[PDB]
RNA sequence: AUUUUU
RNA sequence: AUUUUU
RNA sequence: AUUUUU
């Protein structure tokens, strides 16, 4: 109805006013480049919303790629995604001989133990979640020689049984995911725990989640010759992680009621 | 100017905190002066107290000084408005904690 | 694909119509509805459809009790606060305290307190000695609408008991409804 | 050509660089809830302009057809339409005895007589319009026992006539939409007019289009015994009413020249 | 999304309340005339940028074909185009009688020339160009009495031979486009000369591209009787004509490095 | 439907090109066309189709009459002051007052007053006295178009009465064109 | 058609993606593409084709000449000052100004000065006393990307030469590189 | 890598 | 008024 | 120039 003609209104006139040698005048009308739009970008939990954006630029003929076609580092792309679900050393106590049966030679705080130090692999990414949610694949480790003997009982014991342990009668502990291991007979258990809680997610730095134990199920008969310094060690590696609720560094954030 | 609002889910301490991590969302100034911010189901259960927990810290942070001029206010009002989002639901009903009028 | 309205910048002056059930997302993220139960708790059938106390009443003599009918501003009734008006089947559970008698209950909605004074066809049912009924009383009002806050939003309750000897007692009464009806949701009630 | 592409130059980077875990950032662009347009409306006879309109809200699946289904009011509805059209009585005089041939019993100021006093039904709309066309229905009524005899004339007299009255010839006046009435054989007249003036509309509130008058034909011969006090009335309905011109509240204004 | 619905939900609501008597209200929401555009409007090397435009206006039911269909100026339409390549009068100067052979009779500043003075219908363009590149058609006219004999040497000398003449052998000028022309038997020479030059251009107001000149063949033989004032005419007219170097009027502008 | 542009929203800037017929509605309103009569009165034709008074000249000897004849400031052709440009047939009315005698009348667009002085090829017809005749004069103009408003807009008229004793009198003249073009409107004239 | 855009109206701020080969127009106007010569001389490969001086060094002994190779500030080859890395096959030219003698020639993009006191396999090309070479040093480097400002963004080059007598001279060097890969544009440089 | 030339 | 339940 | 009228 007006206020855009100004292309078409100048170009004809000039077309139906033109000789031999063309039109003297060429009027085009459009839409300024800066109009009035809104852009939202969304990256991993934040919504940046511009409503005065401008042409996004990039450099020349660019590959945004990013993947190394030579390799330069011979290694899986997504091995610092997997990282943290590597297999650590979470514990390393030794077995004191004279130890009576159902004696405790060491436990775990599961699943906080995973990020024990600032040297393991999960310690990184749990600083900034709160809730976390695993599954668990130990391998607890006990070697003697030949000439020696003994049984451990590796055994996971979840919250309710971390809880009441006085209660429970051992010797029953095999109700329990466990492996009762026969020293002189095999130097690894291996055990795949997954997530068994009473509540869908445990809090991060938490010994929720029960915790992985070490018991005496028979002494150690060690002959007078054989060594008498056995060590007992509980490798933990994650079956399948998962952290959801971003929090502050490392600050303790209650998921519960 | 610009102005960012970020969330930190059953977050207890109340105290100004970087929102890097958080869930956060820019506000710059136009037209559509109406910003909003989800937060998705956060908890240890499926189903969480009604009057219990925390929601979380809620921290709107200055971006950028609220520019102006000679015939412009130096400083504005907000509002700050809550809903359920469309997967909302409430499941027990209990007895009451306060009385209405 | 999604546009710059669904990530969060919107126009408080453009929400009009009242109901806009409009999607909210960004990466990571989408309206996930996850049911616990094979039914839902907030459906206005199901919620209401569970009664809750209203008041207590100490007979000494066979007196009549008329008392105004209301929507509760303490339990989980006060959902229905949130509307402006109301129509439908009204569920009235009343608890006969007494050794030995009869008592007569009705309902109406009719605010002349002389149709009362007879009780011939205002719903008479009789309830014994130490027992309990749950009456479900019609929408027999005179008004299309119940205005939901009124001290007489719901129709006005009647209770004769018929005792026998110097026997007394108490009358507690808790209610709920059957099929709600309630439109033209108003703002949300201040606290005491 | 720029200034609205920062969707698919965000959108599409990441959607070229991105791994087996998806994109890490999602780009739209598009207009704002608040555009530049304008918004016009118009109800009877008035035009509003707003360029800077906003989305109109409404009630919970609302029902505009405003009908009471239960009609809680049983009449028409178009009942308050119609009502200033209602038949209503406009005159009642005395026809005192002993009143010679041709002697006017009662007049009545046509149009202006339907809004005689502020409880006529038209009374109302006619104050907010200064032009009027209308037709006419009326019923004059005139009781007499039998033992009595006479006889009146209603005559439809416009302007024309009731201007230059004494210049006619009574006795011809039934030459006008008339009707003796013959008392002692008919009560009631009836006279169906419509508009008739020299102008397309008449002035509200005026004299104009004429009046309607009833006469003496015959005076009232009434016997000794038989009472002597019989009443005219004249009763009056619009067979089809149109106000138009607009105008303050009943004031003067001039349609013609 | 909102903020234009104004319309069709104002439209909408009174046609599902409407009566009989039709809606009572209608809303209809459009773009402002004076929308957010840019024009941009091209003349002869000129460009104006508008981004405040209006609706073009002009008289009612106008003819710009600007052609004046009565012809009341009887030309060609192209004429004031072609006139400053038409015809005119470059040089004249007298035969000077006993002028040996060789003499030079008389030269012609080329191109500079045909803007020799300010009545030169190529003067008025001429000054508004810094560049020139024109082909020339010469026409040099000498009349003399038959009694009288004689032949005058018309030859085209780019600026190569201007330059260096003085080391050019005269006899072998014949080499160059020429017109020996033997007097008593022509009046008049014709000479077509294309745009000749070390340069693709030639600066305006320049001797360059040579000049054209006028030898003395064979000294006139003028009978004692006979007249003895012969005049040597140099005419010219540019076959086609190309000036493209805009600058400011008349200013020394340099082509050249 | 109809656009707000329609409803009266509009910006004054945005009017040419010259001449939009533009509709204007609201409800309960839309142009309408009612005729009165079987022609227009408003076509340039039909209206200056219609003579009107222009000027009178008392005469007593046999002299000529040479008048610039121009478009009236006075009466209904004034609506040609609305326009720039004439072009177009002429109608001249004169009135011979005379009691015996002829009337030569002419009419030239030449503004030379000797090629009147004769009056040969000019249009010489003849009035007898007491007569009136109404000589349409053709677009003999040396100029394409006639600014209308020049005190010469018109041709003009050549008036040399043939009188034959002592006989006098005054040569009333008004005036009229017969199918007129006008070109390029100007703006409204002013009053005196 | 065409527009506002390409008639000189447009916005600094949205010219990113860089490289936006958009054509400029106006009335009496048009891009004019006119080669002079059959091929480029604006090609990577055409202009680095062609050497440049880089440096010249006087020997007394046998003793060996280690040198950093790098871009020009100086020559033709200042053009790759616009770029940040380069890549590709580089061609260095000798001149062994020598009465009798050889001149052993060696590449190595190898940092350790070590690796070059023996000559093993770092290319010792011979050129005898008063003649010249020109060798085309691969890209035998430990970096995918030779940073082309660094003082050695151009491998080092080694000249031992074996003279007999007492004998001496000087060794000119100038290069160029085969088929060159030059990525991301810088700013242009400043002078001194 | 028609990243010698066609 | 699948405004008991499917 | 249905720039007399249809």
């Amino acid at each position: 109805v007006g206020n855009e003609i100004g292309g078409n209104l100048l170009t004809k006139v000039a077309d139906d006013a033109s000789n031999i040698l063309g039109p003297n005048c060429f009027a085009t009308t459009a839409e300024p480049e800066n109009k009035n739009v809104v852009q939202a970008t969304t990256t991993v939990n934040t919504t940046n919303l511009t409503q005065h954006p401008s042409a996004p630029t990039m450099p020349f003929s660019p590959d945004f790629s990013n993947v190394d076609n030579f390799h330069s580092m011979a290694y899986d792309i997504t091995t610092g995604d997997k990282n943290p679900s590597k297999l650590v050393r979470l514990e390393t106590h030794e077995w004191t001989p004279s130890w009576a049966r159902g004696y405790q030679i060491t436990h775990v705080e599961l699943p906080k133990v995973f990020w024990d130090h600032q040297d393991k692999p999960a310690y990184g990414q749990s600083r900034y979640f709160a809730a976390v949610r695993c599954g668990f694949h130990f391998q607890v480790q006990v070697n003697v020689n030949q000439g020696t003997a003994g049984s451990a009982l590796v055994v996971y014991e979840p919250k309710p049984v971390v809880t009441y342990d006085s209660k429970l009668e051992f010797g029953a502990f095999t109700n329990l995911p466990h492996v009762l291991m026969n020293l002189a007979e095999t130097t690894q258990a291996d055990l795949c725990i997954p997530y068994v809680a009473d509540t869908n997610y445990v809090k991060t730095d938490s010994s929720d989640l029960g915790q992985l134990k070490v018991y005496v199920w028979t002494p150690l008969s060690i002959p007078t010759g054989s060594a008498n310094q056995v060590d007992v060690t509980i490798l933990g590696s994650l079956l399948q992680l998962d952290f959801q609720n971003p929090r502050v560094f490392a600050q303790d954030v209650n998921i519960y009621d | 100017g610009r102005l960012r609002m970020g969330f930190f889910p059953n977050a207890t301490t109340d105290s100004t905190s970087t929102l890097d991590n958080a869930i956060y969302t820019i506000c710059d100034i136009g037209s559509d002066n109406s910003f909003e911010i989800t937060i998705p189901y956060s908890f240890s259960t499926w189903m969480r107290k009604t009057n219990g927990h925390p929601i979380g810290l809620f921290q709107i942070e200055v971006l950028n000084r609220l520019t102006y001029n000679s015939s412009s206010p130096s400083e504005v009002y907000c509002i700050v408005q809550g809903k359920m989002g469309q997967d909302a639901r409430f499941f027990c009903p209990t007895g009451s904690v306060v009385t209405f009028q | 694909t999604m546009s710059p309205n669904e990530l969060g910048l919107t126009s408080a002056q453009d929400d009009g119509p009242l109901g806009q059930e409009k999607p909210n997302y960004f990466l990571n993220f989408r309206s996930m509805n996850v049911d616990i139960f094979t039914v839902s708790h907030t459906k206005v059938d199901n919620l209401f459809g569970r009664a809750w106390f209203f008041m207590e009443h100490t007979f000494t003599n066979e007196g009549q009790w008329r008392v105004p009918l209301e929507f509760p501003k303490q339990g989980h009734g006060s959902l229905s606060l949130l509307f402006a008006y109301f129509t439908g089947e009204l569920n009235i559970h009343v608890l006969f305290l007494s050794e030995r008698g009869f008592l007569r209950v009705a309902h109406t909605y009719d605010t002349s307190n002389d149709r009362v004074n007879f009780l011939s066809s205002n719903g008479v049912i009789t309830v014994p000695a130490g027992e309990q009924m749950t009456l479900s009383a019609p929408y027999y009002s005179n008004k299309p609408l119940r205005t939901v806050r009124d001290n007489n939003s719901l129709g006005y309750l009647m209770c004769k008991p018929f005792l026998t000897g110097t026997s007394t007692g108490k009358i507690e009464v808790y209610l709920s409804l059957r099929c709600p009806n309630f439109f033209f949701p108003l703002p949300a009630p201040k606290v005491t």
